[PDB]
């Protein structure tokens, strides 16, 4: 492609790095590094107490939530030797999963979710890793994580990840991150079978508002799909020297997973689809019986209104000189007419 | 370490047409990360910014009512903000405060800074 | 410059009353509007920024909301603490402006 | 969850041999009686996994890891094949469906060939496993010959055969419901489809699983099988390749009748709007002009106006068949 | 009705026939230096050709009998598995490599215009060594063509073995389906048309059975495709070398059909979807049509009522005679309405 | 030759010559005028208000060395922004924007520039533009422009066209905000209209901002001879603030139409709930009508004369089946 | 298609109009063309020891896609493949050649419709044999990069003459993604505003040309991630880094085209709602003019009537009291009408 460089943007200073996103509660630093002899957890906020793990020969884990704090992500940036582009897309939380690799560490970007049952939102954040020669820095927006397996896993020594490099690390974080992508499709799939049981029960526009926001967060999650599983493709397929020749397997199990989750998404929304189709069926029927009664009332009282106003006529020369019981004899022919075109459209099955 | 603090000096009587400093000095971030404004508030009345800093670039900004006069400086070894006051007049008394903003976003071109921290405000009075 | 006018300047009302306080901006400003308060004699605190984003550590009772180019601060259950002198402020420019205040006190 | 069923348990025994046979229907839980002779293929059913004391039993007798007992006491399983290095294992899920209740039941069956012996745990009582043993009531097939594999070979074509019944049930239903769905929409009839629709993904999370199981025994030279079975169990593979081909073209008639439902409901609001426009132009110029004529005021030639009621008459006999051939034309009416 | 048929052990043979009236065994011989064709109404013929160096080509009409069947099978010693799968219809086409036969199952579809419903015939070819056997129900084949090049000598048949001789009997059948399909297609051009000119209720059945059709087809042409992926991937070795490219060509015709299947399932779904808007059109012109009279009558009615109620004093006792006024306010509101309804052009 | 706009008010020559010491502006109607600035080594930058005026778009065509082609593309208005490079000139076509927010409308104004050696072509519609800031800043010296050359105009100007996307963004913002709540809370018809045509505006706005970006693309990847090395780091800048705008009318297109989706899949209860107050104003008043009608049917028998005091009784009965519709209704919650 | 001979190469195409050769032995020093009508005239230029790139216009003779064949050593299914015109795009790697088979698409403005023509590409040692269907591509940009020196592209290997024609498809795929990006936007202005049965046979015409087209790009992510991440000599590894990029191009591609999808995915649900719409709003009119008059007439027939007691010789003002009545009825209800957003 071109070289690349800062972009700039207009009002603002040239070398300004911005936090693109709406979270600013809270931040801290934990910091975990594991050896096969033992290891060491700490938490903090000062910057300058995580910076001596440049280098370490332990593998270490930094995670650093709340990136709304620019200063301690600038720090850390030129700390470690990351180009002040890389800093920019932390900060920039409006971007889709992607890998960038470089010459002393490996950039990725990947998203969490989490689905809410009231309001029915899906709220992403956005956790930005780079691999380097011992380390394993995270970024995140707020609290929150689905890597607390892969901190019992360090902590416990399970597994054998204290026996294995800063690769297997990353592996695990993302193995953990596709774990949550199944848990989130299967509280989509609670909430699809609860709507599927509501839809042809009540047809209320709420139904209609509920199934689009589900077909838009479905849409959303192929867009964040894709994306993760071309990373994951060129993690195991485009390996990096920063990846060692093994714990690529482990990646092709990660890219099966994707693939998994891609095929489910895509049949998610070919069912949300025929979902919509039988709700707009079913309003169509409930108008339809509206429609059976209008026509009913209509057909019974159109001739014989038309036959009371012929009969109102005030004209000399009518019947209305009439013959014994005339007018009830009118009236019971238009009762009896009226009877037969009930009968006929019984027959038609409306009444 | 410790928290963020703005503490602000060199305020304080200066007669018509003169000129004069004011410091603020930082303690729980460097300068240069962030934005420093300048806000002056007159005796009994509301809040008038006057001129901001962005340290990292020198991309320094005025208000209309103090350009051409008011210089604004940072530097990151004293992690220091300077106002330099020149051709004061009789209308800038006021209380002065050092206030620290950051940038955040609403849409892809719209931008916008809110002033997390305030300083104390150094009093500045011109007169006779 | 563009110039935010905020209404009402002496509003009034007891504990557990509504306020609202409504700037309009002569020129439209892309919801880069913040809300500060300033007690008598210290600096001013920043309630709200991004015309609805809340602050960290202030109470959940403010609020901000956007009309097009009116802004409006919410104070649903006013506490003893809230009396004090308001500001909307614009970020859209690099030359910022303030409102001249409004006044909130007792009844 | 653990035992559906915890009202009835039996045990029977099958041990066929080409002299002779022993099948008892023990009522208490005794003991196995052949005690690992292998003589003969060995055949133990105990209906009722409530009284877990037989399980136990039977694993201790015969070796079973725990992780595959509780995989058998388990239910959430769904079907799968496991390849011992001294006994095979599977589990099939038997289908029951009725009419009336619209629901489909499901239930478990756990198959273990060690040599010269197959066990298998049977929950539901009255399983379909009939056909198999009338293979011995008048001794016809190769059942009595050889190997105990050959009586597996036939639960699982009974088992599939059953499962072609199945989905001919399933058919003549969709036949009866697209018939309905053509002539008749109602509000339970879609419902029903969807219900059917709903049935068919479970159906579906079983049937594709089952052949990979068959897939494990069939063509994958399986290690201790008589090599006569290949051709059996390649028909049998071919069994569980059909069943499965029409499924999919059972969802696919089902997603098109669900598609046509709302072109009929669109259908008859048009026959609807159709004819209440046609009577309403019939009749309401009618009415206004018996109206407009019947004003109690005098001006109006409500005197025989040159024989004027024929007229009259006749003005309303053609102001109404002119709208007659209007709707006659363009096949409204 | 079609419906399963085994409660009891496979070694027998049941099965269901369609055709249960005519009964016909053809056999002939083709060799380089000259033919021999000849008719046989009873099956005692087929014993001299069960071995001989030229091959020979036999076909059986009328399955509908079984036993001469199995007499056929003690003849090549057909295993009495591959008996039961020939005989019945139910089970997939498939095909079966062995060491002494090799087993093709397939299905012939015929169209008819007058109820535009598919006709199955199952078909079955059993090449052992010099002679492939033909098992079909019902006297008329569309692989006449083949028959045509034994009579008139036409073809490069005479230097290969009964593996052309079963080229050109797949050559027949997909000529068979390409027909077919040229009259599938042509069904759906009517369909098409007929839809944009003038929809009804009933062709949206006829729409419905279409899928029907196609969803069956997608169970035809499906395994072929399928099953010719054996026979492209691994040749048995009981098939002549030098002919096994030739193959390939038809599993390319498979992949080739199928997708126009396939096609044209798209081009009918989304038809009934086009036909559902037409609906939705003509409701819209309906209620114009009901929204006029109402909206020209109604208030028009109003005013017959107005002076025709009753009260003593009325204002127009003997009053500027009457008919003038009250037509002239009909004549304005017809106007005002006329013109509102060609301004916003429903009418 | 053909004027394909709809603009023909005015029409006047603009022309600023300008260096490091001294610069001079005219304001006049004499093609002849800007003759003389073809060969001045001086950046000179000539500004034509009135394309129908085809003759003298055409002399200076001949008179400045350019293709007719070009001259064409000049003439014709309705084509999107695009830019062709010569090795005598380079030549722009860019969009001027205008949004009225009263009326919701949105206008365009085709600007065509040719930066030919040392000078600058410029050729609008209407009288009005964006680049007062570049002529303040020419005028006062209020940047480095006078200390440049002439490729630096085409950087301001461009840069200009950019401001003015901005600040049409921001009134596209505060119209999109509005028209959120109006949509969300008490939809309307008008609302549904003032949708349709912001997303009119807004689709118009995409296909020129598209092809403005890869105009700068092509502008500072592949410099031509004409623009220098030291002003293509500026370019890019600019380029950068197009992506920017890129973004935004992608996110703003995006509320749009979920905004549309939200008022279009709600139309089937709208029709249900209005034949439902159709069907029983007809259930309950029709059989009314036929009361009333049936028992003023004219006749001289009239049976129902005197009969306990004649219409409040039968009004009672009548009542009696307007009740009991009501009720039913109230059963199936209809109305 | 009938196979009547043993074994021929046969044209499976529908285009029968021309037939015509080009060939660049471009180099560092010079270039030249050899637009010429002779299969031998062009044969010789396998033992160039310079890049050179061949370009066979018509498929439809057989006869000199046989000699080439023979000529340069390519198995004859390759031959076959060249003339197969619906094999679906792919690519084959051999020590001798390597081998890409490729869609150029032209959608008609016009008449809407979309096209594919077949284009192959055979890269062997130093030459990048190339067959087309018809006149008419998207390599002028090559081709004039190649005549007047631009670029970098005659100072390196036929590898990256391979780079250069498949950039240039690509960038045609953008191009034709942007035209269908405009045929959705006046598909999506008609549909809402004009709802009649051609929009819906346009929108069904442009989902089929889209799912072919999307159809058409999802084997181009697979042939180009074959070419670029395993290769062998015959692709240099400098090469490498360039076809990447031309990766990632075809990725975005993909996502622009589901992006399309989508939307047609809605477009005809669209459709049904805008129609309902419209009736809706002739729906208020019936709706809205009955609920004024029929309770106005009804009143009128129940004064009518010709009972005794009714309130005759203006008692109370009867006249009056009832017209008041009516325009008070009349006019609350019309203002309800109006408040509830209503015509
Ligand atoms: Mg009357
Ligand atoms: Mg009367
Ligand atoms: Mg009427």
């Amino acid at each position: 492609m071109e070289e690349k460089r800062l972009s700039a943007k207009k009002g603002l200073p040239p070398g300004t790095l911005v936090y693109t996103g709406k979270y600013r509660e809270d931040f801290e630093i934990e910091v975990m590094n594991y050896s096969i002899e033992e290891f060491r957890e700490f938490k903090t906020t000062d910057v300058e107490s995580v910076l001596p793990f440049r280098d370490s020969s332990t593998p270490t884990w930094i995670n650093i939530t709340g990136i709304h704090r620019t200063d301690v992500v600038q720090r850390v940036g030129e700390f470690f030797g990351i180009h002040p582009l890389v800093l920019e897309d932390i900060l920039n939380v409006h971007q889709r999963p992607k890998v960038e690799f470089f010459e002393n560490y490996v950039f990725i970007v990947l998203k969490m979710f989490t689905y809410d049952k009231n309001l029915h939102e899906l709220e992403s954040e956005q956790v930005s890793l780079i691999l380097t020669k011992n380390c394993v820095l995270m970024f995140q927006e707020k609290i929150g994580d689905v890597f607390d397996p892969v901190r019992e896993r360090i902590r416990y020594n399970r597994g054998i990840i204290r026996k294995k490099r800063a690769d297997y690390l990353l592996y695990s974080l993302i193995d953990a991150l596709v774990d949550d992508y199944f848990v989130l499709l299967e509280k989509i799939d609670d909430e699809i079978d609860v709507l599927e049981e509501e839809v042809l029960e009540r047809p209320e526009k709420e139904t209609v508002q509920r199934t689009h926001q589900l077909k838009r967060n479905l849409v959303e999650l192929r867009k964040t799909i894709w994306p993760l599983r071309e990373v994951l493709s060129s993690l195991y397929r485009d390996v990096p020297p920063l990846i060692e020749k093994e714990t690529v397997p482990y990646f092709r199990d990660v890219y099966d997973h994707t693939i998994q989750i891609a095929d489910t998404v895509e049949t998610f929304r070919d069912i949300v689809s025929g979902l919509l189709d039988v709700y707009l069926s079913s309003v169509s029927n409930k108008t339809n019986e509206v429609m059976k009664v209008l026509t009913i009332i209509a057909t019974i009282f159109m001739p014989l209104t038309f036959i009371a106003g012929i009969y109102g006529m005030n004209f000399e020369y009518m019947p209305e000189l009439r013959w014994k019981w005339g007018y009830p004899v009118v009236l019971a022919v238009m009762g009896v007419i009226a009877v037969i075109m009930v009968v006929y459209f019984k027959k038609k099955k409306w009444l | 370490i410790s928290e963020v603090q703005l503490v602000e000096s060199g305020g304080g009587l200066v007669q018509p047409g003169g000129s004069l400093r004011l410091s603020c000095a930082a303690s729980g971030f460097n300068v240069s990360y962030y934005s420093i404004h300048w806000v002056r508030q007159a005796p009994g009345k509301g809040l008038e910014w006057v001129a901001s800093i962005s340290s990292s670039s020198g991309s320094t900004s005025y208000a209309d009512s103090v350009k051409g006069r008011f210089t604004i400086s940072a530097d990151t070894s004293k992690n220091t903000a300077y106002l330099q006051m020149n051709s004061l007049r009789a209308e800038d008394t006021a209380v002065y405060y050092c206030a620290r903003s950051y940038w955040y976003y609403i849409w892809s071109y719209s931008y916008g800074n809110a002033m997390d921290y305030w300083g104390q405000g150094t009093l500045v009075t011109v007169s006779s | 410059d563009i110039q935010m006018t905020q209404s009402p300047s002496s509003l009034s009302a007891s504990v557990g009353d509504r306020v609202t306080i409504t700037c309009r901006a002569s020129q439209s400003v892309s919801s880069a509007v913040a809300w500060y308060q300033q007690k008598p004699g210290k600096a001013p605190k920043l309630l709200i920024y991004s015309a609805s984003s809340l602050y960290s550590g202030v109470p959940s009772r403010f609020s901000g909301s956007r009309s097009g180019t009116d802004f409006t601060l919410t104070i649903s259950s006013l506490q003893p603490e809230d009396f004090a002198t308001y500001y909307c402020q614009q970020s859209s420019s690099s030359l910022i402006t303030f409102g001249q205040g409004t006044k909130v006190e007792i009844k």
